[PDB]
């Protein structure tokens, strides 16, 4: 299976921050990754995918890049309405997998 | 049914030579090959060649005096530079596509070895009688 | 310790450069070119491991059925009437009559001095024609009378692409790709054996691919180079759009001897209105069709870039128009009402394609030859399915700006590797070596 | 656009069949989609179950779940399902249907709390 | 106690569907055909019991021999003149000179424009030609012109029945059945294996059968189904009947050159009267030869039924009258003075049949082809051995009153079939195996 | 490499036999001679007629019992009428070409025994058991 994970674990954020978290690889994925943002009660909303691309529906503030196992999201000009955990996953192989997710709280 | 051991190690595909070999001979078209007959001619030829490489095969264990049967031992000592080898390593471990390419550069040298075993045992048959 | 053992029948093999056999309605050139039977085919075997290396940009099957097919099809048609008489000065005016005003100027009504079965007499017929095919001098001419004296298709002969398999000789047999996905190169993990291949349709056209397989899941954009604007881009749909052709105009047939045993094919008097011919592409599915393709398109291209589809600019009709060949004739329908379009990288009922028709058709590029296809009485009717496109690059300097994409033409074998991709020959070679604990 | 929903037993006991179903509405599940299972254990990462096509079936599983679990559809009622037999207390997860496409999953359910108890 | 043994080079067989190699002057098609030698065939090797199946009415060696002989005779043709400028409007009158009254209006005298060897020079020529062969407009005109460009045959390839010997290939042989009086089919008593057939001479005819074998002893009457109206009744003479057929008139010919290398033959003045063909039956002979066939026609006909013969109506030349080709040319002999009688079941010196003759013959049924005999110089005299006759039924309701017997025509496969009967081909099987008490 | 021992006496050649033996199966052409295809016929009578050669000189080895291995001894006595010589005057003396002419008009004899040879020895194994 290919695993992944994110660092950090947990970030600390005001609202204008720009913040950045990072998903990893245990095997090169070229651009196979998909980023999403969950919030408490809910089914998590699709941001960005093939490592880069924003979503439909999905602010500009949202972008991203990375390549084989190392791939960043971030978040510009952070919103109150981002204090979210975001998942990173891989659908380079199956099973597809999801990291742990990182939360973002708001300081 | 025919290529399924193509995966297996050796030594269990050895029991499936028989699969293998079996399918190497495997109206309406009857009249239209004979008009157009280029159509006739290329098929003509694939009958041809595959009654060559066939022959050619019969012919390679004949001068090693293989002909007969799927397997035989030709008494030319293995030389472990070939394959320098266990046959733990190979025939438990390796199948026949890993084989054929872990030491396809000596096919020739083999079977120039092969065909002069031949020529030695029956000069010694004949010189005993 | 150990001596050399021959071992024959031994399940390796070797790339192989063979011919496949063919295999399968009286007058369908495919249903008397192979007779060889094929249906019950449960000669799958799975192949364990292996992972077989496949290169279907190097596939050699597809190769030979460019060569195959086009052999069938004229060896079907030499045998024909041959019309080089029918290459006279003409006498023509417009037809203008129960008329629409998109047919103003498309049909011309022609009349000429042809030949009788005797060798002394000429006879004033005429024939209707469709402008695409008659040239004006400085009275006009056929426009073939350039490079070719042409024929006419032989009315008895039928084109309809039914599938046929194809079928490895003794020596041979057929790696089948099973790897979901496969893009089309690399070591496919799932393999296995056949002798003979699923039923293709020698279908026939440019820019979009009509009645092929469907992805077993998702959307593949495949190509040789992706990053290369001068390749080829072959997409094949996991869902087929539903396009519905016609001809309409209610047409006649007229039957001129001009030799003895040599009969002509004339377009006679249109019964009903005339109007243009056309194909309508559902609005819907053609739009969610493009939106899966796109956001498969974007796997290669910058984040948040913008794609669009455009207009097939070009210099000939078999270039820059969707050709194809239904109920015997031959289409030339205008697809840029198709290719038009602007994805923004962040979005939230019938096209009408307006299409020609012609008869003097040269088929595969080629200076002179060309078939003449004989006309069809009444009308036509047809319903395609989709399956796939064939896409081009602009590769022009990055500053954002994707490109804009054009749908094109290109040779037959594009439209055919599109489904033999699946499959690899291979030459089995049964007799090895290896070391055995043995002596005789 | 389409709306996905989960029903289902909320309790199921351990050793029984949990057969959650997703309706889907807003689009037809004969589409060339991956109708997915996807489930998060409470306290726990979201865990990808497996997933079936709308045009071909044709598809895909967690492989420690294969002998347990199946996936199907029922084209009448524009629905799919999720089937697993032999329930256990680590199946205790939110399970969710979702709606992949080519990189992502557009669209989303609510999901089902379900519990394996007595 | 026993297990199984294997024994190779089993004599044993099973029917076959093969092709056999002909075996047997210049310019005579089989003999240039055919060169394999053949005559040391003392190789008939008697089999004792076997008592072998046989069906002539499903024997593939006829079949075998229509297909061959028409390719062969196409093939041989085929690189000759084609005579297509030849069909024009002709100006004719009919030769009315040294002629007798049978002949008027047989003969016409046309004249017509006709091309020379440069493509912008014409010739004056004329031709006798037989009016069976042109047709009147509203001027005439040639007949074929109505479906085909015609050829003419080459003066240099010669069509004499010279006869034939069939061989099988390796792995086939030919039995051959001897059952004196074998009607054609079931469990023949006496047979024999041969490699090669005996001599089969390529005539061409309908009603009846010239120069073939006579039967051994008794007249042979067979057919698939006596009772079948529909079905042909081949009778085997076991003696000959002697016709002597003529073409009077002293003929000559012309060479025209109608192109660069294109001779056209056209028939020119004729020396002496001109009188009509004819064939010359002897009446006793005949009349013994059908007393013959009809005390062996009885055999299936109820008890002094009364049996006549009857004139071959039908709609054409191939269907009513005797044609041959004798001399390198073609006749069509009105038989109907042969088919002429009644036998009361209780009964107790030349015939004459006109004959006419024919150039633009089409051979074998079809549409269009055929292949304009050239005149040839000189008088006609054949003789031939009458061996056979090919009969059928009217199959009316019964009240007494038995069939009238008509000859008649068909295809070729009938007067093969008529040779043929006696053999078949099987395929050799030397593989099998039985249980020996016996262990490696 | 091939014919080189064709000169050398008769056994001194006999351990050629297999270099002479090995020889007998020995793009752009493959578009030509698919046009204008009497080419094609030519090539293809070339093949089978080799395949034909080769197959009935295995035939008769295998009547005669003889089928593997390049020298067979068949226990049909020489008759010293077919060639009146001493083996110092034939194997020691002679070549192989010399040979064949000497004894040229026996082939046929020698052929009809030798099938008998082998008759008679498959009879008797297949009677004792
Ligand atoms: C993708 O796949 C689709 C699906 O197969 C395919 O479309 C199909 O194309 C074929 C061929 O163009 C169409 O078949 C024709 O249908 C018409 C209509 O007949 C209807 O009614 C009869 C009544 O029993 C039904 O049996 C029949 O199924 C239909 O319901 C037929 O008339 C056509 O036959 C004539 O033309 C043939 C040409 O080769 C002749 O061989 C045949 O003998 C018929 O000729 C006779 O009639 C002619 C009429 O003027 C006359 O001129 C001739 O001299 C002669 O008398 C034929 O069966 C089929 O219906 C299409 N399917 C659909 C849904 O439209 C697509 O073409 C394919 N796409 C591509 C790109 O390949
Ligand atoms: C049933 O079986 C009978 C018996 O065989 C058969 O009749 C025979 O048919 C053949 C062919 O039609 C007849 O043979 C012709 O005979 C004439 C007469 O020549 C006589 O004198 C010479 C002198 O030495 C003798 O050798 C000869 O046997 C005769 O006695 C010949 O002239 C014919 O040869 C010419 O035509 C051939 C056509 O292919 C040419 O190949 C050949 O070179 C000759 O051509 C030359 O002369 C032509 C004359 O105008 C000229 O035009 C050419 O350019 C060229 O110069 C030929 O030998 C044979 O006599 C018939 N037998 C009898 C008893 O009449 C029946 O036909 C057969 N029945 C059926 C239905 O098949
Ligand atoms: C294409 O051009 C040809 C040539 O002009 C058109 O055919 C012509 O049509 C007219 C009217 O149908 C024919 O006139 C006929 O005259 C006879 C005289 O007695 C009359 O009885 C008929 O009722 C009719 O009026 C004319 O003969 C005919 N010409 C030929 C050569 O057939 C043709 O209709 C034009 N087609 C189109 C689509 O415009
Ligand atoms: C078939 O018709 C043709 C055409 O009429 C006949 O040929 C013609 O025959 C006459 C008489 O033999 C030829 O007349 C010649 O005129 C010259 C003038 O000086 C004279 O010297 C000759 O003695 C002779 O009278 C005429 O030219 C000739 N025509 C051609 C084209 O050759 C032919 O005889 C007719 N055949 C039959 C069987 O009726
Ligand atoms: C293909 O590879 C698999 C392993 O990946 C082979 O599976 C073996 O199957 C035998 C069957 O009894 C087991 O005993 C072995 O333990 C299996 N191997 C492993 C690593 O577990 C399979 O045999 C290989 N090829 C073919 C053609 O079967
Ligand atoms: C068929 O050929 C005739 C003969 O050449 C053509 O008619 C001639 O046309 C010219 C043009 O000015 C006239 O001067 C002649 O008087 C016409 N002759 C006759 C007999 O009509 C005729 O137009 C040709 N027809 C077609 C349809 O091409
Ligand atoms: C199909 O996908 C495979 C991946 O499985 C591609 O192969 C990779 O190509 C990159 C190019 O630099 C290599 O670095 C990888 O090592 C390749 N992977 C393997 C497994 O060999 C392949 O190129 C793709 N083919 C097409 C036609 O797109
Ligand atoms: C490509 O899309 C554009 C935008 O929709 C099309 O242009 C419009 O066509 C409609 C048709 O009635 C007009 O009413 C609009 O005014 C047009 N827009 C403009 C800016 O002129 C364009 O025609 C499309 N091209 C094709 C080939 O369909
Ligand atoms: C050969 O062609 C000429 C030329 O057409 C034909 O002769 C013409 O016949 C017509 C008929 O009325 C006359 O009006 C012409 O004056 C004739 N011209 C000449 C030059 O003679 C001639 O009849 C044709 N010959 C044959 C045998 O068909
Ligand atoms: C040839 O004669 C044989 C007789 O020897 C016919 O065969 C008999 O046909 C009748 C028909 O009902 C059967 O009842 C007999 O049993 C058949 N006899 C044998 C020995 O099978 C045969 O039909 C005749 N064939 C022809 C062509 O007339
Ligand atoms: C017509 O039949 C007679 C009688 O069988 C044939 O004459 C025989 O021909 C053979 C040929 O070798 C001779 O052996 C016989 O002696 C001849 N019989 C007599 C009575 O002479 C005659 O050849 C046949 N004619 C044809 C054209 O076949
Ligand atoms: C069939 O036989 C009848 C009877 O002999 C033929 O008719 C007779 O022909 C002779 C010929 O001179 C006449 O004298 C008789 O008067 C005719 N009889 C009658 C009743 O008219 C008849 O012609 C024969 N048919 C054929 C085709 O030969
Ligand atoms: C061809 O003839 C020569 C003699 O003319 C043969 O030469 C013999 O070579 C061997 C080699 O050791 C010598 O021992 C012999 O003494 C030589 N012969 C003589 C007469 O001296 C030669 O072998 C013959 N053919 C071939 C193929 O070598
Ligand atoms: C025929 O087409 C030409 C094309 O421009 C046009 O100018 C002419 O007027 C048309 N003729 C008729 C009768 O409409
Ligand atoms: C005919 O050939 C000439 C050759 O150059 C070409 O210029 C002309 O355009 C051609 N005719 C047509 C209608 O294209
Ligand atoms: C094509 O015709 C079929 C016939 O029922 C229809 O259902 C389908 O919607 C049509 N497709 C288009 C694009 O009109
Ligand atoms: C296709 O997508 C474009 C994107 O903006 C949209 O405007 C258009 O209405 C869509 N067409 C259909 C048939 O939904
Ligand atoms: C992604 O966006 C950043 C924004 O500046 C841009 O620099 C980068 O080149 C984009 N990536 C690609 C591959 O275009
Ligand atoms: C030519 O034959 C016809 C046929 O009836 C006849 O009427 C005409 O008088 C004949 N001509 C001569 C010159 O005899
Ligand atoms: C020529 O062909 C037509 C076609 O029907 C036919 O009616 C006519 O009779 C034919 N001519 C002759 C001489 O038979
Ligand atoms: C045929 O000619 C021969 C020549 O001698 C003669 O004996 C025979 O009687 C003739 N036959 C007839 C029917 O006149
Ligand atoms: C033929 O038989 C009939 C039967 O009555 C007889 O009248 C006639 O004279 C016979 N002919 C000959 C030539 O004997
Ligand atoms: C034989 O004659 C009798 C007399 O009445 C008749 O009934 C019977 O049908 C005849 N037989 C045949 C087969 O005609
Ligand atoms: C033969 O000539 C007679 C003469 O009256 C005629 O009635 C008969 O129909 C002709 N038969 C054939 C086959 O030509």
């Amino acid at each position: 299976d290919i695993v992944m994970t994110q660092s950090p674990s947990s970030l600390s954020a005001s609202v204008g921050d720009t913040v950045t978290i990072t998903c990893r690889a245990s095997q090169d994925i070229t651009n196979d990754l998909a980023w999403y943002q969950q919030k408490p009660g809910k089914a998590p909303k699709a941001l960005i995918y093939y490592a880069s691309n924003l979503e439909s529906g999905v602010p500009s503030r949202f972008s991203g890049s990375g390549a084989g196992t190392d791939f960043t999201l971030t978040i510009s000009s952070l919103q109150p309405e981002d204090f979210a955990l975001y998942y990173c996953q891989q659908h380079n192989n199956y099973p597809l997998t999801f990291g742990p997710g990182t939360k973002v709280d708001i300081k | 049914g025919f290529l399924g051991a193509a995966g297996s190690t050796m030594g269990a595909a050895s029991m499936t030579l028989t699969v293998q070999a079996r399918n190497l001979l495997s109206p309406e078209c009857q009249q239209h090959l004979l008009k157009l007959t280029v159509w006739g001619i290329k098929q003509l030829q694939a009958r041809v060649l595959a009654v060559e490489r066939y022959l050619r095969d019969q012919q390679l264990l004949g001068i090693w005096g293989c002909s007969g049967k799927l397997i035989c031992c030709t008494n030319v000592p293995w030389n472990s530079s070939w394959s320098n080898r266990n046959l733990s390593e190979i025939w438990d471990n390796m199948t026949w596509l890993q084989w054929d390419k872990e030491i396809s550069n000596y096919t020739q040298i083999i079977y120039g070895l092969l065909e002069e075993s031949q020529n030695q045992q029956e000069k010694n048959e004949q010189d005993l009688l | 310790n150990l001596w050399v053992t021959v071992y024959y029948g031994v399940p390796v093999w070797k790339d192989a450069e063979t011919t496949l056999f063919c295999a399968s309605k009286k007058h369908n050139v495919w249903a008397t070119h192979c007779c060889v039977p094929t249906d019950p085919n449960p000669q799958e075997i799975h192949l364990e491991n292996v992972t077989e290396e496949f290169n279907m940009w190097k596939n050699n099957m597809v190769e030979q059925m460019h060569t195959d097919i086009i052999s069938l099809w004229d060896q079907s048609l030499k045998p024909c009437v041959k019309l080089t008489p029918l290459c006279v000065t003409l006498q023509c005016t417009n037809v203008t009559n129960n008329i629409t005003d998109d047919m103003r100027g498309e049909l011309k009504n022609c009349s000429f001095n042809m030949t009788t079965e005797l060798r002394d007499k000429k006879q004033k017929v005429y024939s209707l024609f469709y402008r695409l095919d008659v040239v004006q001098i400085n009275e006009y001419r056929l426009i073939n009378c350039n490079t070719s004296a042409i024929t006419q298709a032989c009315p008895k002969v039928s084109f309809e692409p039914i599938p046929i398999h194809y079928c490895a000789p003794a020596g041979f047999a057929i790696l089948k790709c099973k790897d979901k996905k496969f893009n089309g190169t690399g070591p496919c993990p799932s393999v296995s054996t056949v002798q003979c291949t699923h039923g293709i349709k020698p279908v026939v056209s440019t820019q979009l691919l009509l009645n092929g397989s469907l992805a077993e899941e998702e959307v593949m954009i495949r190509s040789e180079n992706i990053t290369n604007n001068a390749k080829n881009i072959l997409v094949q749909f996991n869902t087929p759009v539903q396009i519905n052709c016609t001809r309409p105009n209610n047409n006649t047939r007229k039957s001129i001897r001009i030799g003895p045993g040599q009969w002509f094919y004339a377009t006679g008097d249109i019964i009903g209105d005339i109007r243009q011919a056309h194909c309508n592409v559902s609005k819907a599915t053609w739009n969610e069709t493009l939106g899966k393709v796109v956001k498969q398109l974007r796997k290669h291209f910058g984040n948040n870039t913008i794609i669009r589809f455009a207009n097939s600019s070009g210099g000939d009709l078999e270039v820059t128009t969707h050709s194809f060949n239904c109920g015997g004739e031959f289409f030339y329908c205008n697809t840029s009402g198709l290719f038009n379009s602007t994805w923004i990288s962040n979005t939230s009922d019938s096209i009408t394609l307006p299409c020609r028709i012609k008869q003097i058709i040269n088929m595969w590029q080629r200076i002179g030859q060309a078939m003449y296809a004989p006309p069809i009485q009444g009308v036509i009717r047809c319903v395609s399915n989709i399956t796939g496109l064939i896409l081009t690059r602009d590769g022009g300097s990055t500053n954002s700006t994707t490109e804009t994409f054009r749908p094109g033409g290109g040779d037959m074998r594009d439209n055919w590797r599109s489904e033999l991709y699946k499959y690899k020959v291979v030459k089995i070679e049964p007799l090895g070596v290896a070391p055995t604990r043995c002596k005789r | 656009q389409v709306q996905l929903q989960e029903s289902g037993p909320a309790v199921v006991q351990p050793s029984e069949t949990l057969s959650l179903t997703c309706a889907v509405s807003g689009g037809s599940i004969s589409g060339g989609y991956g109708w997915t299972w996807i489930r998060q254990a409470p306290g726990k990462a979201l865990e990808w179950i497996g997933n079936i096509y709308g045009h071909s079936g044709s598809t895909n599983y967690k492989s420690s779940l294969k002998r347990r679990l199946t996936i199907s559809t029922d084209t009448s009622k524009n629905q799919f399902s999720l089937k697993l037999t032999s329930v256990t207390a680590a199946d205790t997860a939110v399970y969710y249907c979702a709606r992949w496409s080519t990189a992502d999953f557009d669209y989303w359910g609510q999901g089902v709390l379900v519990t394996v108890s007595s």
